[PDB]
């Protein structure tokens, strides 16, 4: 039984940062494919970012390569995304996910078998 | 796509046998080309078991005689272990490729951590 909270949304100015996290319950934090997803109004879920279990490879969606960075702290059960340079259309509930995936499938919302409450991030002009 | 179904955890006695479940419901046109289970080493998984066109292939001698996966039902190749030791202890992965009638390839893996009590 795994328990997911993210924080860390709210409201930013266009071009700015926000910094997201998501702490993890549980014993064994490490071996969990950790995962970002996010929907905006109107729109179907879609991937963000992943960073794998054990050593840690990243993975990210073409729509935030470069601007996005995520990143993991075994000792904190905690994974966190770094949103750089923020436009408006990257306003929506973002959230975190955490799968028990290897090398393959990140993207794949099936693969993970525990899903936070999700927390609105808005982009103003 | 498909979903690899293995369980977080298992665990089997010291000194016997264990299956490590690892499922999946077929999909019309995929067909299946290789199957893979992998020890965890770190950052590092370390193939044991590999299936594919020519048949089954274990990669360490520790394992031969040890080591059977699941052949009989398309979907099921849960890999049995024999005459577990205290150095099975790990984390495993299930990883199947399959191949779509346009010749592209979809990979799916899933890691299950194995326990061996006394």
């Amino acid at each position: 039984q795994v328990q997911l909270v993210e924080s860390g949304g709210g409201l930013v100015q266009a071009g700015g940062s926000l910094r997201l996290s998501c702490a993890a319950s549980g014993r064994t934090f490490s071996s969990y494919g950790m995962g970002w997803f996010r929907q905006a109004p109107g729109k179907e879920r879609e991937f963000v970012a992943a960073i794998g279990p054990f050593g840690g490879t990243t993975y990210y969606a073409d729509s935030v390569k470069g601007r996005f960075t995520i990143s993991r702290d075994n000792a904190k059960n905690t994974v966190y995304l770094q949103m750089n340079s923020l436009k408006p259309e990257d306003t929506a509930v973002y959230y975190c996910a955490a799968g028990r995936w290897n090398r393959y499938g990140e993207q794949d919302q099936y693969n993970y078998e525990y899903w936070g409450q999700g927390t609105q991030v808005t982009v103003s002009s | 796509r498909p979903i690899l179904e293995v369980p977080e955890s298992v665990t089997g006695p010291w000194k016997g046998d264990v299956n490590l479940p690892c499922t999946y419901d077929p999909l019309q046109g995929y067909t299946q080309v290789l199957v893979k289970w992998l020890v965890q080493r770190g950052s590092d998984p370390v193939t044991i078991f590999l299936r594919d066109s020519s048949g089954d292939h274990i990669q360490q001698a520790k394992y031969q005689g040890r080591l059977h996966v699941s052949h009989k039902v398309p979907g099921d190749v849960s890999l049995q272990l024999s005459t577990l030791e205290m150095d099975d202890r790990s984390h495993y992965t299930c990883e199947v490729t399959w191949q779509t009638p346009d010749g592209n390839q979809v990979v799916r893996d899933k890691i299950t951590e194995l326990r061996v009590q006394k």
